[PDB]
């Protein structure tokens, strides 16, 4: 129990997020109301104070004489699912016959969607995102030809054994999920849940994953978020003998049931590396186009 | 509860049973370290001997509290007091008691 | 009545006679963590007045050629006062912040600073200039402590993103002909209920001149920018020995 | 980590060394998610 | 020695806060664990052999 | 009141003044087979007191170097008393068991035995050492009778499985500073309602030292371990001539 | 049920299987300071779990020739954990204490320690032996920190008063044939509502052998005495920079 | 307000002193009840466990067969006021004609009652004491003769100017209290309130009065409690010319309205210095008498 007054009148422990604003339904663009001339002192909607940090609250009606416009224009296409639930390329895996890369009929791809710019720029508009996803796998030869070949795709979560050969015992896939599909079949497609140990994936993590001295040798770990590390996608041709065909697997992702928090400025410099915002210091470009003078088009 | 191999050091086949127990004995002094181990249940080490550790291997993520029960098996005439500590993330291996 | 203000928390009071209102980041006040959002089971410690109070940490000089600076939270405070001690002795931490940036000049000086809070402010490098080297920023640059750090390329915020859009973040401007301070209240922002005060900076504070400082020769040329901040609703858990890194 | 708080004490006639057996398990708030294959595969070649 | 596991809980060993735990136990049912197809046999039908 | 105990069944009574409760395997007491689980149609015989009683079958000596032993059920008893006779004259048999393992020392001795019941205890061989030979354990090793058998590799229980996890089975410990016996009640465990007492051992009893026996020179060095057990709810069916194998 | 005990406060739990009840000094439990007894007007800080928890500070060896030791409160803790930090950053402090002194031997060892709490334990000097010199005890002797200090003349408690009457103070005995610990709960004792943790020690803890330690050659000769204590209801006020003296 | 459960069920701030014991009226000694023989197992009042820290609870009735005794013996003389409200010598001031000490017709005595052993030993039985007091001043020549001399006694609280001569301006005593009395009059006598800034005077203060390094030079301040420093008692002969008589002032104090807390062991070694417990290390004596053997009187 608490007898001293300060403990009784304390707000320590208040877990209610007091919100200053609230969402309202808005299925169409706002209408325009009739307005007339106003020749008045004291009232001044045109004048603002941007220093406050808010956007202007002046409307069409208070700046010019307006007619009535009933606006039926929908706001549905700018919801997050409308914007993001479109499949884009997020990965490409090569399985060549002769080569330096994945030459032995199998490949392990760490799941990271930051290798392709179109998709990466869209998701980075937000800091945190939570969503389910639909993955589609398009496979063919490097000329786009369809050949009679059987493949196996296996999802290897962190800690599960990664295959190290086309004949690895790991392909027994007794617990990991695997998809067996022919190149001749339509693209394989599956639904994936939101898997992070966190409440959301975060495209930006300003910190280190571990404690300790942060000596230059281990600075490659700055910004490394294990909560976004979902594991490995492994693929192989199904056989003990080498495949007769060179193959390519393209991976498409389509987000669904999306939630996002904390909008941020959008990327204005070319991407250089996966999951890291380095930009070429010798080629910093203006965000957009330029002109010769401020007084001519 | 299954046996935790805190003493996961001997590896020769004839000494494997020694992994199931660790010792205490009269110390000549003060605050001596007896043993240490990581509390991570799904990490290589002592916990691999437990059924929990093994079942843990079939799941990527886990959540919850753990418990370790220590049974003393010395003679009835032996006495003693031990301090068993759990150090949360960030704290390095304690240098002293 | 929008221009005058007094902020009192703990044993500290700030006054200003040329304010421009107060911004409450994302329209939400700081609060303690609920029993349903929480996951860690130990009873937290909430020191109250001894940690939720204003700390004045640093002063910078605004020069006609200044580029801008940034500070990281809670990094700026991990070695200061009772707050620092708690952040060091405990694995878990969470709190909101009241930030008050100060800068006064005269009715004959001019210039405008953009004061913004950017959550998860990951710093990038120039990649060896040519853009062929995957270099990384060193510790003193990602977590500069109370001294802050100067921006090398303010236009892209040292992270390949346009400062022109930084206003999509909680912010205020210190436009000398109008006000002499910026006040921003930030709630705890993270994808986890509590986190390490040492390994993770939840947000960065940016103070960047957008309209350069100017005045005629003969007017006081030393125009300081002082940063004062206060943790709000601080909670700590996972107690053990003190750790600095 | 396990430390001696005082000391292991015994009278004349009792062994100077004794052993402790540790037993571990999870509490009732413990749950696991995202079924995956175990890191070990207990076979070398084909099982006959 | 009795043969039972310890009945001590977090609440009786340290001072705890209230935590409302919504973590599901569904993925550890036997069907969740076993209803996943794994390789159990391989048959070779070669031409020469 | 947890330490003192008396077990009386048939014309036999066991006492102990240093017990550690009683374990009822899988939380279920033995019972007779119901009319719906049964399949064989002849009326069974349930001898009662003449077969459900304690039989003391063997004594082993615990030495500082002992590896551990096992016994198989109902094998240990197929040649003893009226129980044995019934097990021999009938094709079908079923029963539960009350097992009481005994071992007393002194307040100056030390050590701990793990006493466990493992259903369907299939013994493996070392496969010719190299692991290339598919050798099999001989009869005297799979069904050792009342003498029991000594474990060759206790760590893997002579079957390629960790003794560290044997506690997932009904068990007790005889830790000398605490108790001098273990009592386990086991219900009939099988995937069939009745079975052959000769061809099938439903479970094995394991007595393995985990903390080795120790004492100073001069203290009684002969520390026996005696096994006493009692069948419970025995039923027999499918009568014909007596058979031993 | 008087002999077994568990003390849990903060993230720490102490167990004992040979206790002799618990003494609550002057029959009064610790409590926070009321609004009518208080005088200082700033809102105090009450850190709770991070400071009210058990700290094991020191171990002494009991030898057949030991004289006895003392520790001063809150001096023993001013440099330890979050408690120490608060005691250093704040002018005002107050708290009660749960003291648990530990000492186990064997049923063949013997001896008895008097464990007492003496409020305002002012140390005196031998006055140059002849008693003609007005000498004073040095700082390391009046406030020995966590190490404690050994008594030079236990009979007069280094202060000209009889140890034979020390039992008029909250106390327990650790008589080896009976118990292995002493537990004393002390409320805040002072003539002021709050005070400086640095300049003033509210009480001293005395651990003095009255019946000397003895045992036959061959029995463990190293018999430690360990001191564990926990602040209760800690309150701090008058915040400024950290100070150690 | 407080929403998290732990804040709601918190005892932080409980200002109620929970007491395990309570005072009962006890104006006379306890009576004795009739008792008879008891030959019973299980019940055993004679056996104790002194380790617990409590005193024995065994009574006459349970150890021997007793008769009934109705006890009317009063407990009134052992109350604190009965024990302490008796005037004892606490100060002595010499005002000689020729001399080294106070030779100029005036003296300043810092108020400290620890200079005399009878009184000092009684008050030191407790740690804290709060009381009012009656002070009596007995003055005469060194032979005990009464001479026609006028004196002035002045109480000088800390911070008031201490006189430095028989003619000091401070004797104007416009605010300090002063007593003008003749040696021929009965002893002067006044009542004094409880004056400490603290709630009680404390005969023992285990600490230092100030912060800082505690270097050996300033160790004379260990145990110095300004809260017990009530000021100076100043006396002078009332004149601009020297007195014809040598004088002695004896100061007696009688406590009244007494409260005491925390009993402590009583002094068993001779006192050496005022307000400090130093004892002669070369002459540590047993508390009481000794004998040659434990088996003879
Ligand atoms: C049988 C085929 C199954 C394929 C399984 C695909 C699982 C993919 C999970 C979605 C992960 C979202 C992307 C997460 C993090 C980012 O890529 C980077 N790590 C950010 O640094
Ligand atoms: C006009 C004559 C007035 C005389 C005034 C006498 C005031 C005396 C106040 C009582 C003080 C009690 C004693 C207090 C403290 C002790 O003597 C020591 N300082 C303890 O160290
Ligand atoms: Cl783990
Ligand atoms: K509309
Ligand atoms: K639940
Ligand atoms: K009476
Ligand atoms: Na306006
Ligand atoms: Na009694």
């Amino acid at each position: 129990g608490d007898r001293v007054a300060d403990v009784i009148e304390s707000s320590i422990g208040d877990s209610v997020s007091r919100a200053l604003t609230h969402a309202l339904p808005a299925p169409t663009g706002q209408n325009t109301q009739v307005s007339s001339h106003r020749l008045d002192t004291g009232k001044v909607p045109a004048l603002q104070a941007a220093e406050i940090g808010a956007s202007s609250n002046a409307s069409d009606e208070s700046m010019i004489e307006t007619r009535c416009v009933l606006n039926s224009h929908s706001t549905a296409e700018t919801t997050l699912d409308s914007f993001f639930s479109r499949a884009g390329l997020v990965g490409e895996i090569d399985l060549p016959l002769k080569g330096t890369t994945n030459p032995n009929g199998y490949a392990n791809w760490d799941i990271d969607i930051t290798g392709y710019a179109q998709m990466r720029r869209k998701v980075e508009l937000f800091t945190y995102m939570r969503f389910d996803a639909e993955f589609t796998f398009v496979a063919c030869t490097p000329t786009g030809e369809v050949v009679p070949q059987l493949l196996q795709y296996m999802f290897v979560p962190p800690g599960a054994p990664k295959p190290d050969s086309r004949e690895s015992l790991a392909w027994q896939t007794a617990t990991n999920p695997s998809v067996f599909v022919k190149l001749s079949d339509p693209p394989a497609q599956v639904s994936v849940p939101f898997m992070s140990p966190a409440s959301a994936y975060q495209w930006f993590y300003d910190g280190y994953p571990t404690f300790g001295e942060h000596k230059q040798e281990k600075d490659l770990e700055y910004g490394a978020m294990p909560n976004n590390m979902m594991g490995t996608f492994s693929v192989r041709t199904v056989g003990t003998s080498k495949s007769k065909y060179p193959l390519v697997v393209r991976i498409y992702m389509r987000m669904k049931h999306v939630r996002a928090w904390i909008p941020r400025p959008m990327r204005n410099q070319n991407y250089l590396f996966k999951a890291n915002p380095n930009y070429a210091g010798n080629s910093i470009k203006p965000t957009g186009a330029s002109r010769t003078a401020i007084t001519t088009l | 509860e299954t046996i935790l191999e805190v003493n996961n050091v001997p590896t020769n086949a004839t000494s494997l049973m020694e992994r199931l127990r660790f010792p205490v004995s009269a110390q000549a002094g003060k605050g001596e370290l007896c043993a240490v181990f990581r509390a991570d249940p799904g990490r290589n080490g002592p916990w691999q001997s437990t059924l929990l550790g093994q079942l843990c291997g079939y799941y990527t993520q886990w959540s919850g509290s753990l418990e370790v029960t220590f049974m003393f098996t010395g003679s009835f005439m032996a006495t003693g007091k031990m301090l068993i500590a759990y150090t949360p993330p960030g704290g390095p291996l304690p240098k002293d008691r | 009545s929008d221009r005058v203000a007094q902020l009192t928390i703990g044993n500290s009071t700030i006054t200003t006679q040329e304010a421009a209102n107060i911004i409450v980041g994302y329209g939400e006040w700081p609060s303690y963590c609920s029993d349903s959002d929480a996951t860690a089971v130990d009873k937290p410690t909430r020191p109250d007045v001894s940690v939720n109070r204003f700390y004045t940490l640093d002063t910078k000089l605004w020069e006609k050629s200044s580029k801008g600076w940034y500070w990281k939270f809670p990094d700026v405070l991990t070695e200061t006062g009772v707050f620092g001690q708690n952040a060091q002795f405990h694995y878990l931490y969470r709190s909101g912040f009241c930030i008050h940036v100060q800068c006064n000049a005269s009715k004959f000086h001019q210039g405008a600073l953009l004061v913004a809070v950017l959550p998860e402010y990951v710093i990038g490098t120039v990649a060896g200039g040519t853009g062929t080297e995957d270099t990384h920023p060193p510790y003193k640059q990602t977590q500069p402590g109370a001294d802050g750090f100067e921006l090398q390329h303010p236009y892209v915020l040292d992270a390949g993103i346009p400062i022109s859009q930084l206003t999509v973040c909680p912010h205020q401007w210190i436009n000398l002909r109008t006000n002499n301070c910026a006040t921003i209240i930030v709630p705890y922002i993270n994808a986890l209920p509590f986190d390490s005060a040492l390994n993770h900076c939840n947000f960065g504070l940016l103070v960047v001149p957008i309209s350069p400082l100017d005045y005629d020769q003969g007017a006081t040329p030393v125009i300081p920018i002082t940063i004062t901040l206060a943790p709000m609703c601080s909670e700590f858990a996972g107690l053990r020995q003190a750790v600095t890194q | 980590s396990i430390w001696y708080q005082t000391n292991y004490v015994v009278p004349i006639g009792a062994p100077n060394t004794a052993y402790i057996i540790a037993l571990a398990a999870a509490q009732k708030n413990f749950t696991m998610k995202l079924c995956k294959d175990a890191s070990d595969i207990l076979q070398t070649g084909t099982i006959q």
